[PDB]
């Protein structure tokens, strides 16, 4: 789990720099890869790490794609592109959402275990990030709302 | 009872050990988390004991395989190990190979033109004739092409010269016609001795002369008027001219000079002239050049000079051999010491004999001798040595030879029934897959004659038929058998052998199938067998159908 | 001391007491300490696996293959007691026949000399020898030898068949009571022909060499004193078996065989180390290379 998420964020600006296509695909990849770990979710602690890890590096890639998609709705479509950019969307979006209900127990039973602290600076330090730095999220929904191609929209305002 | 009280005493210590055991995981558990740096633990025992479990007092202690296994090879080796890999992939190539090379079919081929045979009713035998003739030629021509190649090098020269030192010196020495004898040995060696002696007098002599500065006077002289004409010392040159000569001037030139000298590169030569060079100890000089020279050299000036009396010059090289000591194993040396023997004693030098032959050539050389009465070798252990060393020149393919050999060594006989296994092993299944074709057929041929054809052919149908064997088993056979020609050859073959009632059956299906089948069923009564024999007939109908 | 030696020797890979190539040179049957007894097949220098015949209770030992005048049979005997005859009949490995006729252990087994018939010797650490001979089918008649050694048997070996040209064959088999008992058979019943004392404790192995078809027939016994004896028979029917010592290790020597040819032997004990020795021109024995 490790190497692939260090490989992904890396490939991302590494997606950038060679092959639209393919680095978009390689984006993509990484959130089925998001996905699937939200869906999966000694053992406990383990577990406290790794939302430990989800919640300042991750949460600015998050508002990169924002970014992205900001520009996205302008320009473009490569709708194959726009799948997997889409998609992607969508994942950030749902991770968020999904992460956001399964976290505030999750970060709460962290902070038990710890009675670990560094885990716990996440629930302290991670909870500060998350208000953001709203703005680049906020502009992505104004472009799914101009765009009017449905979902992304329901994300955006859940 | 010992042998229990020590299993007590070795159960105690298993107690202790287990106790040790655990001990150690007490005192090395590690409970380290989620992650955390790895610590050494004694993971290692914990496996260890496993295995003494598996070997599991006096039973598992001489129950545990030492390694521990040994593998034994044919033609040749196999393997084995136990163990860093427990088989190795040799790659051909690696240590020994000289005698591969000196036994390369030819060495074996030509001399069988001289060796001959006893053809007769079965397996023949050898025959004696101008084997030293035989021997030498085959030597001087092969000698001369081999004289002419493209690698190893210093290897090959070495051989030549050994063989030249072995042969060579055999033939030269296999009332004035002893006289005459010796001059004409004498004259062969002289110039011999210098061509041995060359490359390494060659161009190191080479350098030497343009170089620097004396010895090399006395170096041209082991090679005359070359050497004469190069220095060109005038009365020194004149005395020189007496070399080659083996006239009384020894004495007289060699006393006078020294007590001439003693009064007051000079004092070498006329130690040359005195004909004892190493020997008279007197001079001291022709001693101290050993360790300057090669042996090779010394042995020169010995029999160049040693003396006029045609023998003396062997005498004063033995010398000088048996004389070297350096604080064995030069094969040119090894052939002047068994050249520079007599005969008979035959007791314990016939001994290193066997030393020095431990091999194509060994084996020629005490057959000839043997033969011919100038050397009568014996017997046996010589002969399993040759055999082995036959053997392992065949492993490439050089069976028929050492067939032969086998047969005609003998002796009189018991080899025979150990040839005639050798035999069918050849072809027991690999000569019947490997000769299925016509590689097969010339060995076979070339083989003294005996009916061994039919022996050989029948080993290999038994492997993966009937009629090579006539050139219950036949039974089922017919049976798979339920071609036509084959399965006439078979019937003959019964009938000279004359599964009765099998029998009629085939005379019936000779001269339906039911008629046969009763036939059988008759032939029983004056069934498994009846149902094998259904069987047949179906898988018989199966084949008419397809 | 053993517990020492097992440290020194982590074993890289699993082990295996004892191997033997077939006739022919195609397959190779191995055993190990686990119970099982794997054919592999070696065409071309490459190892491959074609069964594992599992079925004895304890580790095998020894392992030996028939000869394929018989069809295809490969022995094993094992620390269970028994001892399994495996037949094939078309890639059915099944089992023929089955003794048990030892109360202890069997450390070893050997097949008679094809000529013979099909015998298979067996010595077992009860000190006692069951030999197996075969008849028509699958009955299997046992000549049993009781307290053949003292304290057990650990090695068995077949003397060359050895044609009179009223053929006699003799067996001389190493044991735990350190002798090297040699063994002639009559009509039936095998009588110690000699015993041979040279070692100061357990002999190990005893592999009677092959004849070159050579009068001097000979024999190499290894043991617990860690020496390598090779004893010998100056003539036949002369019963004199001099000894001569090849080498003494400061660890012990477990296992000796004979290479076919050359009569070199291969000697396998002391450090894990395998060493090849031929008998010079001299008499004496040498170690021609370190495996």
């Amino acid at each position: 789990l490790q190497f692939l998420r260090d490989t992904v964020f890396l490939r991302y600006r590494t997606r950038a720099y060679r092959r639209a296509a393919e680095k978009w695909e390689v984006a993509e990849a990484v959130l089925d890869v998001f996905y699937k770990l939200l869906k999966d979710y000694a053992f406990k602690p383990p577990g406290f790490s790794l939302m430990h890890h989800l919640l300042s590096p991750m949460l600015e890639l998050c508002l990169s794609l924002m970014e992205e998609g900001v520009t996205q709705l302008d320009t473009y479509a490569p709708f194959p592109g726009k799948k997997h950019l889409e998609k992607a969307v969508a994942y950030c979006f749902m991770l968020l959402n999904l992460t956001l209900q399964k976290e505030n127990r999750f970060m709460d039973l962290l902070r038990e275990s710890h009675l670990v602290t560094p885990l716990e600076q996440l629930l302290q330090g991670i909870n500060p990030r998350s208000k953001k730095a709203d703005n680049v999220v906020n502009i992505a929904r104004y472009l799914c709302h101009g765009n009017s191609n449905a979902e992304l929209a329901f994300e955006s305002a859940k | 009872h010992l042998r229990t009280v020590g299993t007590r005493r070795q159960q105690e210590l298993v107690p202790l050990e287990k106790s040790v055991t655990h001990g150690r995981g007490s005192l090395l558990i590690d409970m380290g988390l989620f992650m955390g740096r790895s610590f050494r633990v004694g993971w290692g025992p914990n496996w260890t004991l496993v295995h003494n479990g598996d070997k599991l007092r006096l039973n598992a202690e001489e129950d545990q395989n030492m390694d521990t296994i040994d593998y034994g090879f044919l033609p040749k080796p196999t393997s084995a190990k136990s163990t860093e890999s427990k088989v190795h992939m040799e790659k051909l190539s690696l240590e020994q190979k000289s005698r591969e090379l000196q036994s390369y079919l030819m060495p074996l081929e030509i001399e069988l033109k001289n060796s001959s045979v006893d053809r007769s009713a079965q397996c023949p035998h050898f025959k004696p004739n101008a084997g030293v003739a035989a021997i030498h030629d085959y030597a001087g021509w092969v000698r001369n092409l081999s004289n002419e190649a493209g690698e190893l090098e210093a290897v090959v020269k070495q051989w030549g010269l050994t063989w030249t030192l072995c042969e060579s010196l055999w033939g030269q020495l296999k009332e004035p016609n002893e006289y005459v004898r010796n001059l004409e040995r004498r004259k062969a060696f002289s110039h011999w001795l210098a061509h041995t002696a060359e490359e390494r007098i060659e161009e190191e002599v080479s350098l030497y002369g343009p170089e620097r500065h004396v010895e090399a006077v006395f170096s041209f002289l082991t090679g005359i008027s070359d050497a004469c004409r190069l220095a060109q010392d005038h009365r020194l040159s004149l005395l020189l001219s007496q070399m080659v000569g083996s006239q009384e001037m020894r004495e007289l030139i060699s006393l006078q000079l020294v007590d001439w000298n003693k009064l007051q590169e000079r004092l070498r030569v006329f130690c040359l002239l005195s004909g004892t060079p190493v020997w008279r100890s007197s001079d001291n000089r022709s001693i101290n050049v050993c360790s300057q020279l090669d042996w090779k050299r010394t042995l020169a000036v010995h029999l160049w000079y040693m003396l006029p009396p045609t023998a003396t010059i062997a005498q004063a090289l033995r010398l000088y051999e048996r004389a070297f000591q350096e604080h064995q194993r030069d094969v040119c040396v090894h052939l002047l010491k068994l050249y520079s023997e007599r005969q008979y004693d035959l007791c314990q030098l016939l001994d290193p004999s066997s030393v020095t032959p431990d091999y194509r050539l060994s084996w020629h050389l005490w057959m000839v001798l043997q033969a011919l009465n100038y050397t009568h070798l014996s017997e046996h252990r010589q002969g399993t040595l040759h055999a082995s060393y036959a053997a392992q020149l065949e492993n490439v393919g050089l069976w028929e030879w050492a067939i032969f050999v086998l047969l005609h060594i003998p002796h009189p006989h018991i080899r025979e029934a150990g040839v005639r296994e050798l035999l069918n092993r050849q072809c027991v299944v690999r000569e019947s897959p490997e000769s299925l074709a016509k590689e097969n057929f010339l060995i076979h041929r070339l083989c003294v004659p005996a009916q061994w054809v039919h022996e050989a052919k029948a080993i290999r149908s038994r492997r993966d038929y009937l009629l090579k064997g006539h050139q219950k088993l036949v039974t089922r056979h017919l049976a798979a058998d339920a071609s036509f020609l084959g399965e006439l050859s078979n019937p003959e073959h019964c009938k000279h052998i004359q599964l009765d009632y099998i029998r009629v059956i085939d005379m019936l299906n000779l001269i339906g199938c039911e008629l046969e089948k009763l036939h059988t069923k008759v032939m029983s009564l004056c069934y498994t067998a009846k149902d094998r024999l259904a069987q047949s007939e179906m898988a018989k109908r199966v084949a008419n159908i397809l | 001391m053993v517990s020492v030696i097992n440290t020194v020797d982590t074993s890289h890979e699993d082990m295996i007491h004892d191997a033997q190539m077939d006739y022919y040179g195609i397959r190779l049957a191995t055993c190990s300490s686990d119970r099982s007894v794997k054919i592999f097949d070696v065409k071309n220098g490459g190892q491959i696996l074609i069964a594992d015949l599992r079925g004895h209770d304890g580790p095998v030992w020894q392992v030996a293959w028939a000869h394929p005048m018989y069809g295809n049979i490969l022995a094993s005997c094992s620390y269970d007691r028994k001892v399994i005859i495996w037949k094939e009949e078309n890639g059915t490995w099944e089992k023929t026949y089955e003794y048990t006729g030892h109360d202890s252990s069997v450390n070893s087994v050997c097949w008679a000399p094809h000529d013979f018939g099909l015998v298979l010797a067996c010595g077992s650490s009860d000190g006692a020898i069951s030999i197996l001979t075969f008849t028509g089918d699958g009955p299997w008649e046992v000549k049993k030898i009781s307290n053949a050694h003292t304290i057990g048997c650990n090695a068995v070996s077949w003397a060359p068949s050895v044609i009179p040209g009223n053929y006699i064959k003799r067996f001389v088999s190493g044991g735990c009571d350190n002798l090297v008992k040699i063994w002639r058979e009559e009509d039936g019943q095998w009588k110690e022909d000699q015993k041979l004392e040279a070692h100061s404790d357990w002999v190990r192995d005893v592999a009677w060499a092959p004849s070159i078809g050579l009068p001097t027939s000979t024999i190499a016994s290894c043991s617990q004193d860690g020496r390598v004896y090779i004893w010998t028979s100056d003539d036949a029917a002369t019963n004199c078996w001099t000894p001569k010592l090849l080498h003494k290790f400061n660890d012990v020597v477990w296992h000796v065989s004979w290479s076919i040819t050359a009569n070199i032997l291969a000697v396998s004990g002391g450090d894990n180390k395998v060493t090849l020795w031929k008998e010079s021109v001299d008499g004496q024995w040498a170690c021609i290379s370190d495996v």
